[PDB]
């Protein structure tokens, strides 16, 4: 026979995937970006992971950061190289309220400083779960009164991710776009479940709009 | 012929072999 | 200052690369491991699981349980086709959405045999015999039971065999076939005919249904990972 | 056989198979995989026994039925009492779906045990209500037709999607059997504890969901008995409870 | 005197441009695409067609060069530009716009490369269905001896898409990606006469007849 | 004298002559390691592996050349063709014997070549030739003495000095071949193995080989010598295998 | 030099010896 | 472990 | 660990020890 | 002194 190597879960999931991307500007004081870390905003990776009920893995984070000149009326823009800071705020930590907050000191909060024109920054992270495996689905609520929240957003509490320009660009405005890429390494999966059929509707719940089981032909003998 | 350079297991390559 | 020369490919982010990266959480004591049931190690472990096939890909049936029901009835004729679909596990709608087809649609190549399990869900008093035939390509789809008889086929009696497994073999010019349609990787046609007629006694229903299940055999493998076309996105979901 | 757990014996005596979950027989929590430090309660005979839920009628139009399992035995005897009095619990189950018809009847049921059967809503901007997802011993029903979006906080019970946005024909990955009236009268599934944590609360989290969906509908000729009931009988297995306190509601 | 340089490995294992295409900034919201064939280029095609059946790995090198396009704005300070090269195997989803979901490449391999660095490079194995690559095919795609006739019934190697990852700047930028193939670990079988007549189409042998050789005056003409 | 006996048939040729054994490989049956088709093959043996003699053609002073596609040449000859029609996959080698005899007072020279994967070009550069133009079972299709013009839209560019493949016809010697030099020759024998990238292929859709007979030095003779010199091609399948039995068709 | 850094054989250098 | 620098202050942290 | 890469002694690091 | 390239022309000077 042949070999089923490429159909292992490791090869199946261990490919970088854009999970989210947001933009920020150099001007204004709200010129920082923020994102609560969930794996359900993007469809492809969400489906791949949702093929299983419980997962467990380390992560490879790669950031693709691209900047662009925004309109300006100055007579000569020669913006110098731009540097960016990516800070991770675990749940409960201080949160930057402005581009120039004290939180950006990252005394304890890990963070990456990357200058444009270099290789995209990369970061591995261990299994950061409270339970003995990540939960892809949750048939329960957040409150013991069987009320409040229903779904996976009673579990997702992995903290926020903030982005800013370190540069104090003045003359020409500059808008940047950071793209987050997940690649699960050293994966362990349990309890497989049906692949997603109906298109995804919300990032925080299973809510779906019913669709047919399959594509159609005319008759049972159609060919 | 691949060795690990980092002190944490999460830094290692994928389980491909 | 060790002498070095950087080669092409430096400063490159290849999605499917396997380099090591410095950890952002050093000395993080991971929560211990647990023996959770149902550990999956390969996707073929899922592809080997029988799942109901919607043979009745009928406009009206696909949005109901009727898609999975193959109608059979006591007929006055002899040698009437019950169903026929081509052997496109990843392309034709009959199989593309099975568990097997869903996994196939994440890959570009496939190779192996296929188990089609047929379960008769009629009355306990009914009897009959069917011809389940896989006709390789080259000649058109078999139009009559005589034409189907010359290919790989099996006579299934509902009597003792409540269920019957037809194991389609791997008959291909190449080692693999495209999950996507290509006449060069043609696969064949799978047809069913009445070998006898559903004989039923008095005061029990003469029209019954059959359920079809698809799984892979021990000699099945997939290749060239790719993204599935079934999942689509327009905006970041919130 | 006679799989007699406690003060309870079922007579499958089909001399035919039992589907044992994911190949795992329910067992107690080991000291190596446990977190809770206080000593657990293991009622055993009092808890690990066959509670039979309310029976339902199989109709020519019935789309299917489902039960949330912790919240199916939640009100049944000392299992329910321990469930109320303890913060943490852990059980497997032995689920026995009993349906008997005659040789002149026909039909076929899929009996599945879905771990983590997180269900979707009809109104996409809300999550279903506790009463809609849960039914105690009052099995909640799947539907023949799409539920209306305006019906805020109701379960999209359209059976061809199983209320989970997947293809109902692919539920077979979950441990299951078929009751084909032609050759079957019951289905027995021994489910182990399936969860990401060693223990969890039994009211906040329905770790499993039983689903009985007729794939080939019931039919019969005039005269044959027209009332075919389905009776579900579930028994906890290796039940443990940690963290004693006052009782819940 | 050794024949070391005449081995097939040395003959074919030198990078060769098979194709190059262009894409612009958000001017049109336009990305670039290429169906992977080896017959659009003349030199490498002829080298390969010296053999009927081949088998090898590939070294893919991309040379991506951009250019400022004329504009009517004042002061165009363009930051460093990054590009994405996505491989869509046959049957996968297809990007329909510069900002399509397909670009996530959760599974489809893709390269992200920032301008000004070493050209990106990646090897790919022998990805054929048969036990050897086919350079020629004396057959059809349909069992009815109809449909397509030639080598274009075997080529289902997927498409390759190209885009700028950056956001449109106040001035337009046009980029040109050049793909380079290098056959590695080569195995060839069944040699055949070299191509004489100039190539006419990428999907077939169609040729316009030409003479056998260059001409001289007489057989004694030294 | 040499006597090659395949099944019912037997060709008597050579005076200690030389048979050209393809690419140094003698035809053999498919091994269980190189195989993909899981169904057990049919090996008719004597019924199939035998000398089928195709149509004879006349070599005249201006003849440019002839060709036959191999799977579609024996397609109509006997149980070989019947198995070919009833099975989805087939694999065979051949023993090809081109017979031409003249006298000491005749002269000429033919090139007998076996081109594996002889994909041929069109006259209209935007179109591929038609099935009928490429194929002529039991009907040798001819090369032409001149270039064929545009507008035919689905004709084969049969200019012999390009061999209908856009190459130098004088370089066809890389393919297995012999020369029938009427000065010193009477026939040519080539033992071709299965030449293909896959272990088995369909025999209607893909002509794995193409036999070509091209006169490089034309036939000539003084008045009185017999003016009708025929060439007779006789091909014999060898180690034929068939997989995937089903409803035949054509 | 007698080494290979990548887990797949297609990543290796040419067979020029 | 392998240290590239002659001064101990140049070494990595003592986490093991 | 200190290995000298250059053929000339002047290319070496300082005699700090 | 270890040479990394298969060709003698790639070597450093003969010093």
């Amino acid at each position: 026979y042949h070999s089923r190597s490429e159909s292992s879960i490791e090869n199946f999931l261990c490919r970088a995937a854009c999970v989210y991307y947001a933009t920020y500007t150099n001007n204004s004081e709200k010129g920082y970006a923020e994102w609560v870390i969930n794996t359900r905003q993007v469809a492809q990776l969400r489906r791949k992971l949702e093929l299983f009920t419980y997962l467990r893995f380390d992560l490879e984070l790669t950031f693709v950061i691209t900047s662009a000149q925004q309109p300006s009326t100055a007579t000569s823009v020669d913006a110098p190289v731009q540097t960016h800071q990516i800070m991770y705020v675990p749940p409960g930590g201080p949160v930057p309220t402005k581009v120039t907050d004290y939180a950006w000191q990252t005394s304890t909060n890990p963070s990456v400083f990357w200058t444009e024109g270099n290789a995209p920054p990369r970061m591995s992270i261990p299994f950061i779960s409270i339970g003995n495996a990540y939960s892809c689905f949750y048939d329960g609520w957040t409150q013991f009164s069987r009320n409040g929240v229903y779904g996976i957003n009673t579990l997702n509490n992995m903290g926020t991710l903030y982005m800013r320009h370190v540069n104090e660009a003045g003359q020409g405005p500059i808008k940047s776009t950071v793209r987050i890429y997940f690649k699960p390494k050293h994966v362990k999966a349990w309890v497989p479940r049906p692949p997603r059929l109906c298109q995804y509707e919300k990032q925080k719940n299973v809510n779906f709009t019913p669709t047919g089981v399959t594509t159609t032909r005319v008759g049972i003998t159609t060919t | 012929t691949n060795i690990n350079y980092y002190k944490d297991a999460a830094s290692n390559s994928a389980n491909r072999q | 200052g060790l002498p070095v020369m950087t080669t092409p490919g430096s400063t490159q982010f290849l999605t499917s690369d396997d380099f090591q990266s410095p950890s952002a959480m050093p000395q993080f004591d991971v929560t211990p491991e647990m023996q959770i049931p149902g550990r999956v190690n390969n996707l073929m472990e899922i592809a080997e699981v029988d799942s109901v096939v919607p043979v009745n890909n009928t406009e009206a049936n696909v949005n109901s349980l009727k898609a999975y029901q193959i109608p059979v009835q006591s007929n006055s004729d002899n040698g009437k086709q019950v169903f026929g679909f081509p052997l496109q596990p990843g392309a034709n709608g009959v199989l593309n959405r099975t568990l097997l087809g869903e996994i196939l649609n994440y890959y570009t190549h496939w190779s192996g045999s296929i188990k089609l399990t047929f379960m008769f869900c009629g009355s306990a008093m009914a009897t009959g015999k069917f011809l389940l035939a896989y006709s390789p390509p080259g000649a058109g789809v078999p139009k009559n039971r005589k034409d189907a008889m010359l290919g790989t086929h099996v006579i299934w009696d509902v009597g003792l065999q409540s269920s019957c497994v037809l194991c389609v073999p791997w008959i291909s010019q190449t080692h693999y076939r495209y999950v996507v349609e290509d006449e060069y990787t043609a696969a064949g046609y799978i047809t069913c005919w009445y070998q006898t007629n559903i004989v039923v006694p008095a005061d029990v229903q003469s029209s019954c249904d059959i359920l079809c299940f698809v799984s892979a055999c021990n000699d099945f493998s997939v290749r060239m990972l790719k993204d599935t076309p079934f999942i689509r996105q327009d905006t970041f979901y919130q | 056989r006679s799989i007699t757990l406690g003060n309870s014996t079922i007579t499958t005596q089909e001399c035919a198979n039992v589907v044992v979950g994911y190949g795992v027989w329910p067992e107690y929590l080991k000291d190596n995989e446990a977190t809770a430090e206080d000593q657990p309660t293991q009622p055993d005979v009092a808890t690990c026994r066959f509670y039979t839920l309310e029976s339902v009628q199989w109709m020519k139009n019935s789309a299917g039925w489902w039960w949330k399992l912790p919240d199916a035995l939640s009100q049944m005897g000392l299992f329910g009492q321990n469930m109320q009095y303890h913060y943490l619990g852990r059980t497997g189950y032995t689920i026995h779906v009993q349906c008997n018809a005659s040789k002149f009847h026909q039909g076929c049921l899929l009996v599945v045990c879905v771990p983590e059967a997180e269900m979707g809503c009809s109104n996409l901007n809300n999550t279903p209500e506790f009463a809609e997802l849960s039914g105690g011993d009052t099995a909640r029903m799947f539907t023949d037709t799409q539920i209306g979006e305006t019906n805020s906080k109701k379960v999209q019970t359209a059976v061809w999607n199983a209320g989970m946005g997947v293809g109902v024909g692919n539920l077979t990955i979950y441990p299951h059997q078929w009751i084909n009236l032609r050759t079957n009268n019951s289905a027995t599934i021994v489910m182990p504890y399936i969860n990401s944590v060693p223990m969890d609360n039994m009211f906040r989290h329905n770790n499993l969901t039983l689903m009985i969906i007729p794939f080939v509908p019931l039919n019969y000729s005039e005269g044959s008995s027209p009332y075919v009931p389905i009776t579900v009988t579930i028994a906890p297995m290796c039940a443990e409870y940690n963290g004693l306190r006052l009782a819940s509601s």
